[PDB]
């Protein structure tokens, strides 16, 4: 989930978008 | 600010950033 793609590895605008409502 | 380790309260900074009115969800455990 977004930690592990996030915090543990690094991050990106297409992840984080992917938690937007 | 995106391409880096975000943890905490760091992630959920960007996450407000990025995704504006539309707003988001943080879901630490899923």
């Amino acid at each position: 989930g977004i930690v592990e793609q996030c915090c543990t590895s690094i991050c990106s605008l297409y992840q984080l978008e992917n938690y937007c409502n | 600010f995106v391409n880096q380790h975000l943890c905490g309260s760091h992630l959920v900074e960007a996450l407000y950033l990025v995704c504006g009115e539309r707003g988001f969800f943080y879901t630490p455990k899923t």
